């Protein structure tokens, strides 16, 4: 009677333990590989003065995609039971969370003080002047930003919210699903136990369902996504500009 | 027909 009282079991502090290590060694806070990418073009070269090519930061952000797909790749192999899954099931949960994990995972470096995703300076600071017919993808994404900022998430809720994003037993091609099933089911108890035993009230209030419903959020986005990158890589010249895993991938 | 994505699973 008194073993109804939530308590964070053993098992369960490793889940967030593990989460917590795969997410440090995957996110740099500090974006020192940045400067690896093709440059940010946001001034005329002839530089005080806006470029007037719509495409001109196409070069930087997809490099910059490419490189977070790897580290979400990074970061779903180390998430507890995901290497007991097929490669088949593991590849269908990448292909179908990828951008997801993405827009996730951004969430740290956006601000809403200007709205913007600012990764340590102005070079790499991202507002919707940047990312711009994709106001159809960039308001919703703002607003999902914004509201997710504001759930005050912990490091801990944060990293297992990824997880549960990249094992989703519904996801399309999936063959195993009882086993993913089984994986999320373990992620998503921790995670409810974690908020009710570890976040205090008035910010714990509905804390889980309003998550979940970020997790619905994203799927409108996906697909959101897919059309406007659908509509992009057709065109060869803008396909010219990306990567060969974006390439793989998100087609 | 993932052979990059396949690449970095392993
Ligand atoms: C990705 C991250 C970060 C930010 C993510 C951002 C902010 C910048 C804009 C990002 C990368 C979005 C992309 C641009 C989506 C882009 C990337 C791409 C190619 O996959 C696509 O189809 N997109 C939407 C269609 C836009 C076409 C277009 C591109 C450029 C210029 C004009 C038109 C998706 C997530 C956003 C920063 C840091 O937190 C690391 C984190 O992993």
């Amino acid at each position: 009677k008194d073993s109804l009282r939530p308590k964070l079991s053993e098992e369960q502090q490793h889940i967030i333990a593990i989460l917590l290590d795969a997410h440090h060694k995957t996110y740099d806070p500090t974006y020192a590989d940045f400067r690896d990418f093709r440059p940010p073009v946001r001034m005329d070269g002839s530089s005080v003065t806006l470029d007037l090519s719509p495409l001109s930061m196409l070069p930087h952000l997809a490099d910059l995609v490419s490189y977070s797909i790897q580290k979400v790749i990074g970061f779903a192999k180390m998430i507890p039971g995901f290497r007991d899954l097929t490669s088949d099931d593991q590849i269908v949960l990448l292909k179908s969370s990828a951008i997801e994990v993405i827009m996730l995972r951004s969430n740290q470096s956006f601000t809403m003080d200007d709205m913007s995703w600012d990764c340590g300076s102005q070079d790499y600071k991202y507002d919707v002047t940047d990312v711009s017919h994709t106001l159809e993808l960039i308001e919703p994404l703002i607003k999902f930003q914004v509201g997710l900022k504001k759930l005050n998430l912990h490091e801990e809720e944060h990293v297992l919210l990824m997880a549960i994003c990249i094992v989703s037993p519904d996801r399309p091609g999936v063959q195993d699903a009882k086993l993913v099933e089984a994986i999320q089911d373990r992620l998503s108890n921790t995670l409810q136990t974690y908020i009710r035993c570890r976040h205090p009230p008035p910010g714990s209030h509905q804390l889980y369902a309003k998550m979940i419903q970020k997790l619905a959020d994203l799927r409108s986005l996906n697909e959101e996504h897919s059309k406007q990158y659908r509509s992009l890589s057709f065109q060869p010249e803008n396909s010219m500009k990306l990567t060969p895993l974006v390439l793989e991938v998100f087609g | 027909n993932h052979p990059m994505l396949m690449n970095l699973l392993k």
